């Protein structure tokens, strides 16, 4: 798909108002190629869905999951007990963002097929719960799954996470859009304020996603990628070293920003 | 506000006081420039209470009594069309000295010149103001270029109507074209952006540890921090000198422009000029 | 930096005798410098004597001290000695155990830290 | 004024002399928060360290004393500091600090430095060339080395590629050293990258084990984690501040600007930190520099009189230079706090010159249509508004003409410069003696 | 003050020359502003840096003076061209140009 | 020499341009006037000065 304006965040904790600040850092270029990497299956076998990704210098990630359809992310290199991980999971009341090895990536367990019948508890989930040697702990806080009750639509929670991991900080620039979507990636600007910037030293090379809710909730799919556009579960945006120029609102927020490496007019 | 840095600055001697002297010279030169351009009349002539100048209409250029600021509609249009952060420059020693002649007094000067031209022709520019009816003054002004008096008198109403239409058209010409006031807007933009580049030059570390010298003194000990301080100071005062030199060149250019403006004020306004174009 | 040095030894040597000096090292230093003695002849200017590095890889000797001077640092208590072989009778001086806070001794004139002197006369 | 002019007499006119600055009154150091901060340190003096390629990590934050302890932590250790002075660690609040501990031999201690090469420097440990921070390395023979041979510590030599600063390699796979394929089996053209250390107290110091600890601070914004010493607030007075490290002088005040929860500091289109949030009480402050301004002296010339009136350019003197304390300003002369009269112009404000209404021609220019002169109100310095000239109303009429009947042959003069002095220089003579 | 302009020109050149003379007495970051002192008082393998700093400061001051002189000479050329015009019209003839 | 002024203008511009490019051989108190030689002969954490 084409990232019209998504992929831009706050690169620093400083505050500025009505400043045309220009900075050099990793970003998603506007109008780039994003993979809808459609995903769930469960039913029988495993339908080899929820594919895996190479993670070249962080990923962008959005999803219009209903409420907990999308669950969490697994990072790492080997997805086993050998290299480290980041079982960043989202629960109903909190997020348990753990790290440091784990026997293997227990895919969302083979649970009941019917989704919206009687189940709303968390139990017997993906249950990687494998583990190996360990080190860093977790950072239980207010979850980044705040589900404001959809007031007749008008609330399409485009969770635009950005998992840049340089220096050992797992900066997570999210934004829960309180707006609907006539189309996925609606036009207009949406800066990404950091929500969690987790410090840990590692070297990721793969990245997965969880839809384990003990019940696969209405997940359609395809089976291709390249730059698959249209409508699907989520995105994979590979940030690149750019020179974005950012405009800050009089209230101090990033109203709008422009690349220095998009167009001659942009230059 | 760093005593150690200031003491280390003194090792360069008189290298900065001449910058202050040059900038003071530029400021007084600007004052003298506006004085030369506008202070051409020793008196302040006042338009008569009635403003019937033989069918001519000057309300567009005569100062408006209604407005709190005594400015002509053309002058109001010019003020609105010229637009000047601003307060941040005053936070780094980049003070701006206000002009000696306030815009109200400049407008009064221009109104005095205008009233002198209307009520006295070009006589007041070369001695006392000798009043003369406007139709006959315009008739002589015709005689200057090579058309007899009767050309104007037999076409007085037509000439007055044409002049009024042109003076009305000038306001629309100024308002419609955005780049009409290109030169003045360019001057303001040049000086403001030169100041902004000057203050923006503080960010560059010039090869030192950090731009903020207080941080340099806090981190490093005095017997070592001076080399970083000196490396900062070289770049800082060199940038200051570059700004001063550019301002000097631009001030010389503005001096030439103001000399030309005063010359043509004295010639075209206080008289009739035979110099073509 | 601030380094405290613990030098000991001396006594009364005879012409043809020998010394076994010592210089213990403690305190923090900007660099792992090299220990040694920086001695002046009685009434003469301070002069370099003999150098050993902290890694036990570099040794230095001088013409006025060649054949009768040797420096060695202990591996257990980290007290560098000055092993001797038939010291002459003209070494009736005070040996200062100075310190050079540099990983390499390009020139011996600038000495970062000074130690205690060891006055030994050579007579019978 | 006559000192800057380097003359014993001055002439009528306003001369710039110096600058006026409101000196800071107090000192505000809020160096932490509702609590303290620390590096837990301790680790320094410990035995069971890790291998060279096994530097440790410590996201140390708030608890005990950041310092004043580790001078005695061991008799002798390395104190090589890149950037910050070794005497100024306790006062500097390092935010991001990285604590790496590992064991290497004495010989490879010099290899722990930016731009170093060797078995460890090239492959195992890389230090960035722009490194800022300090390294702690001490001889740990009497706690690491084992009489029977401490082979627990290990080093890597046969590594194909170099590591980057703070890069690591936990893999112990067999290294392929040559053309002959090994298929994961050690043998020809294949060496084990890992090698054991011979660690025994009876060994050379160069080969003796040395526990090496590396401190890698980051000296920029974001909240810190380590500073020995601090409170008070100050909300309206020009007072020095040390907000968790940020050292400077300014007028603290309330800030209507709203910070986002993650927003730590503020700025403008400038270098200055226009806004900072308190290390505690999470208050939005509006740090601004004190009210300075150039000071100029208006004098009618020594010859006429020795009385002067000063002008504080760009200063609202309702409160700044009128309420000046004992030598609180570089001009000093606190007797001139009020003087004769204080008048606020649009070019700063006037001290010691009495404003009058009778407008005259400009004598000593000031700015914004204000001039000063020395005459009667019994002679003092006045601040009359400029008079543009005599107001003359021409009796224009539709039928009236004014015609001269006489004349005066005036002979004016004009002076015009033509040439300057034809100077010449000489580089070899001037630049070089 | 009648002959103001000529006096200002002479003073602004003389004081500029005096400032240039005084500049070479500045330290410019070296140990001493005197060249022979720092060359005969320090070892040549290190005095080159101090000499270079002194040379850079001195040459920078010289170039500042030269640029200032160039600007002042442009101003004087404008004045002299105006004076030549005033001669050729007002003196060699009669000028109708008002004022 | 009648067309002195135009010739002086073009010659001044050309000579200023030639002087500027000729400044590349000036060592400015460095080991060599060519960047590659400084980069190669000296280590990066020392050649910066
Ligand atoms: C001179 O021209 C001005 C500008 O048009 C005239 O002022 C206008 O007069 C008309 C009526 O004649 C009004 O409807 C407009 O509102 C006026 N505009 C302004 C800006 O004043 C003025 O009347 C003319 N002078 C004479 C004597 O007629
Ligand atoms: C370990 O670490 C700290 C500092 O790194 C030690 O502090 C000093 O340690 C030496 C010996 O290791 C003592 O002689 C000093 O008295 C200590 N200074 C103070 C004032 O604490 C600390 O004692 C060591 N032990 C712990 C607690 O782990
Ligand atoms: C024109 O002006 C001149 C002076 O510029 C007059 O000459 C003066 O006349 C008065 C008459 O009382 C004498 O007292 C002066 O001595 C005269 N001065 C000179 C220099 O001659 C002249 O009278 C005037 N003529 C007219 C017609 O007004
Ligand atoms: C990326 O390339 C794909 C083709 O594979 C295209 O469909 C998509 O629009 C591209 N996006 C942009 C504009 O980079
Ligand atoms: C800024 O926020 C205020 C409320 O705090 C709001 O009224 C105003 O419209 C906002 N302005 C902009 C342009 O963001
Ligand atoms: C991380 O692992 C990759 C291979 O998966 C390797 O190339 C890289 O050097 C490793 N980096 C660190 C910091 O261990
Ligand atoms: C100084 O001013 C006085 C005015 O009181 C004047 O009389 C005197 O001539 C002046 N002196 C000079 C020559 O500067
Ligand atoms: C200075 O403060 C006074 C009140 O103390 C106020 O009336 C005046 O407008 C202020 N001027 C400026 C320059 O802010
Ligand atoms: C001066 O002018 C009149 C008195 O002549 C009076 O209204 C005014 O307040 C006085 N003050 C000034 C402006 O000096
Ligand atoms: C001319 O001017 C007189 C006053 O001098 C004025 O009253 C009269 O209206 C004007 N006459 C005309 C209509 O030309």
């Amino acid at each position: 798909t084409n990232s019209f304006t998504r992929g831009v965040y706050y690169p620093d904790k400083v505050f500025r108002s009505s400043v045309l600040h220009s900075t050099q850092d990793l970003f998603l270029p506007f109008f780039s190629n994003v993979t809808w990497f459609h995903a769930s299956g469960t039913n029988g076998t495993k339908r080899f869905d929820n594919p895996v990704l190479p993670f070249n210098d962080g990923v962008y990630f959005a999803s219009t999951e209903k409420s907990n359809i999308i669950r969490g992310w697994i990072f790492g290199t080997t997805l086993d007990s050998k290299t480290q991980s980041l079982l960043i999971v989202n629960n109903a009341t909190n997020v348990v963002i753990k790290v440091c090895e784990f026997q293997f990536c227990n895919d969302p367990f083979l649970d009941v097929y019917y989704h919206k019948n009687n189940k709303s508890w968390m139990e017997s989930e993906f249950r990687v719960y494998s583990s190996a040697n360990n080190c860093t702990f977790e950072y239980v806080s207010q979850p980044f799954l705040m589900d404001l009750e959809g007031k007749q639509g008008n609330f399409k929670n485009l969770r635009e996470f950005v998992f840049k991991n340089i220096d050992g900080y797992f900066k997570i620039y999210s934004k829960h859009t309180p707006i609907n979507l006539g189309r996925d990636l609606p036009q207009g600007f949406s800066a990404l304020e950091p929500l969690v910037d987790l410090p840990i030293g590692i070297n990721i090379t793969r990245f997965q996603t969880l839809l384990a809710l003990h019940r696969s909730y209405l997940t359609p799919g395809d089976s291709s990628s390249g730059w698959t556009a249209g409508a699907a579960a989520y995105y994979v945006g590979y940030l690149q070293p750019r020179t974005f120029l950012l405009k800050y609102n009089e209230n101090g927020t990033i109203t709008d920003a422009v690349d220095c490496a998009l167009d001659p007019l942009s230059e | 506000d760093s005593t150690e840095c200031s003491n280390l600055l003194l090792q360069y001697g008189s290298f900065c006081t001449q910058l202050k002297r040059a900038l003071t010279g530029i400021a007084v030169e600007q004052d003298k420039n506006t004085q030369e351009v506008f202070a051409q009349v020793k008196q302040i002539y006042k338009t008569p209470p009635i403003k019937y100048f033989g069918g001519f209409n000057f309300s567009q250029i005569l100062p408006d009594p209604s407005k709190p600021s005594k400015r002509s509609p053309i002058e109001d249009l010019l003020f609105n069309k010229v637009t000047l952060l601003i307060c941040a420059q005053k936070f780094n020693g980049l003070t701006v000295l206000p002009p000696l002649l306030t815009d109200e007094m400049i407008a009064q000067y221009t109104s005095a010149l205008l009233a002198g031209t209307i009520t006295s022709g070009w006589t007041f520019g070369a001695g006392p103001a000798l009043q003369i009816p406007f139709p006959m003054q315009m008739a002589y002004r015709f005689n200057g270029i090579g058309v007899t008096q009767n050309v104007l008198y037999e076409n007085q109403k037509l000439i007055a109507n044409q002049f009024n239409s042109a003076i009305g058209k000038i306001q629309d010409s100024l308002s419609s074209t955005p780049s009409a006031l290109g030169k003045l807007q360019d001057v303001v933009n040049h000086n403001a952006q030169a100041l902004n580049t000057l203050v923006k030059q503080l960010s560059s570390k010039f090869g030192a540890i950090s731009s903020v010298l207080n941080d340099i003194l806090s981190r490093l000990d005095p017997p070592e921090a001076e080399v970083q301080i000196d490396r900062l100071i070289t770049g800082r005062l060199q940038s200051l000198q570059t700004y001063v030199t550019q301002q000097l060149i631009r001030a010389a250019e503005i001096r030439a422009s103001a000399n030309l403006a005063a010359t043509k004020m004295s010639e075209c306004v206080l008289g009739q000029s035979k110099r073509v174009d | 930096s601030a380094v405290q040095l613990q030098a000991s030894g001396g006594g009364f040597v005879q012409p043809g005798g020998s010394l076994r000096l010592s210089c213990a090292a403690s305190g923090w230093a900007e660099t792992f410098g090299h220990m040694g003695w920086f001695r002046q002849a009685p009434g003469k200017e301070r002069e370099f004597v003999s150098a050993i590095d902290w890694w036990d890889t570099v040794h230095y000797y001088a013409d006025s001290v060649k054949g009768r001077f040797t420096i060695s640092r202990d591996n257990s208590k980290n007290t560098v000695y000055l092993q001797m072989n038939s010291l002459r009778a003209e070494d009736t001086a005070t040996y200062y155990c100075a310190y050079w806070d540099m990983d390499y001794l390009q020139n011996s004139i600038p000495v970062d830290y000074w130690g205690q002197g060891t006055q030994v006369t050579v007579s019978s | 004024t006559k000192c800057t002019l380097k003359s014993f007499t001055v002439e009528k006119g306003i001369y710039q002399t110096s600058n006026f600055r409101v000196q800071p009154t107090e000192s505000i150091v809020r160096f932490p928060n509702i609590t303290n901060l620390c590096p837990f340190d301790e680790v320094f003096n410990a035995t069971r360290f890790a291998s060279v390629y096994a530097w440790n990590r410590k996201r140390i934050s708030n608890c005990v004393a950041d310092y004043s302890v580790l001078y005695n932590f061991a008799p002798f250790f390395a104190f090589k500091c890149y950037g910050v002075s070794p005497t100024k660690l306790n006062d500097l609040c390092f935010t991001n600090v990285y604590a790496d501990s590992f064991v290497i031999r004495g010989n490879e201690v010099s290899q722990i430095a930016p731009g170093q090469t060797g078995n460890i420097a090239d492959y195992n440990y890389k230090l960035p060339d722009d490194f800022t921070g300090c390294v702690i390395a001490w001889n740990s023979n009497k706690l690491d080395s084992k009489v029977g041979g401490n082979y627990n510590y290990r080093y890597r030599l046969f590594r194909k590629s170099n590591l980057k600063p703070f890069e690591r390699d936990i893999s112990t796979e067999i290294y392929q050293a040559g053309n002959k394929p090994c298929n994961g089996v050690a043998g020809v053209n294949c060496y084990f990258p890992l090698q054991s250390y011979g660690f025994r107290p009876t060994y050379g110091v160069g080969h003796q084990p040395y526990r090496v600890v590396v401190l890698s601070f980051e000296l920029l914004h974001a909240p810190a984690t380590v500073c020995g010493p601090s409170t008070n607030l100050v909300k309206n007075k020009c007072v020095n501040f040390n907000f968790n490290g940020l050292t400077g002088t300014g007028v603290l005040t309330e800030s209507n600007k709203k910070f986002l929860p993650f927003q730590q500091f503020g700025r403008d289109i400038a270098d200055t930190t226009d806004a900072v949030r308190d290390p505690q009480t999470l208050e939005i402050l509006d740090i601004t520099p004190c009210s300075f301004g150039g000071v100029s002296v208006i004098t009618p010339g020594t010859n006429t009189s020795n009385q002067v009136a000063v002008l504080y350019q760009g200063v609202n003197c309702t409160e700044v230079p009128v309420a000046i304390h004992a030598d609180q300003l570089t001009p000093t002369w606190r007797v001139y706090s009020t003087g004769s009269n204080v008048f606020q112009t649009r070019a700063g404000c006037l001290i010691g010159a009495e404003y009058v209404n009778s407008s005259y021609e400009c004598d000593i220019p000031i700015g914004a249509g204000i001039c000063a002169s020395y005459q009667t109100q019994s002679q003092s310095i006045i601040a009359y508004t400029m008079s543009l000239g005599a107001e003359n109303s021409v009796a224009y009429s539709n039928n009236s003409i004014a015609i001269p009947t006489n004349f005066t042959i005036s002979v004016t003069t004009e002076i015009l410069p033509v040439s300057m002095t034809k100077t010449s220089v000489d580089c070899t003579m001037y630049i070089c003696g």
